């Protein structure tokens, strides 16, 4: 009996969207960084973005 | 007066032609390579 996992590949599709905020006083650096949210991807245009 | 061997000498054995037992060495065996035993680790 066969034990070797099956294989295959797979193509994956993520949207992130990021803000800095650094210009604390006068002028910061990394003061504070976005919450990074990564989202899916709409389909339709991602599949015209993909095509 | 001549030698007694050639003079000729018959025998009643019935032949136990016997069979004794031969040795083996076992080779040890395996299933699953570790090969397999490594891509199983998922």
């Amino acid at each position: 009996k066969n034990i070797v996992p099956h294989i295959f590949k797979v193509r994956r599709y993520r949207k992130i969207a990021t803000s800095v905020t650094v210009y604390r006083g006068h002028r910061e650096s990394a003061i504070t960084n976005k919450y990074e949210l990564p989202r899916p991807v709409p389909l339709y245009e991602i599949s015209h973005m993909d095509s | 007066t001549i030698n007694t061997t050639d003079i000729s000498t018959l025998n009643t054995f019935i032949a136990l032609n016997l069979s004794f037992i031969q040795n083996i060495d076992f080779k040890a065996i395996e299933l699953y390579s570790s090969a397999e035993k490594r891509l199983a680790s998922s």
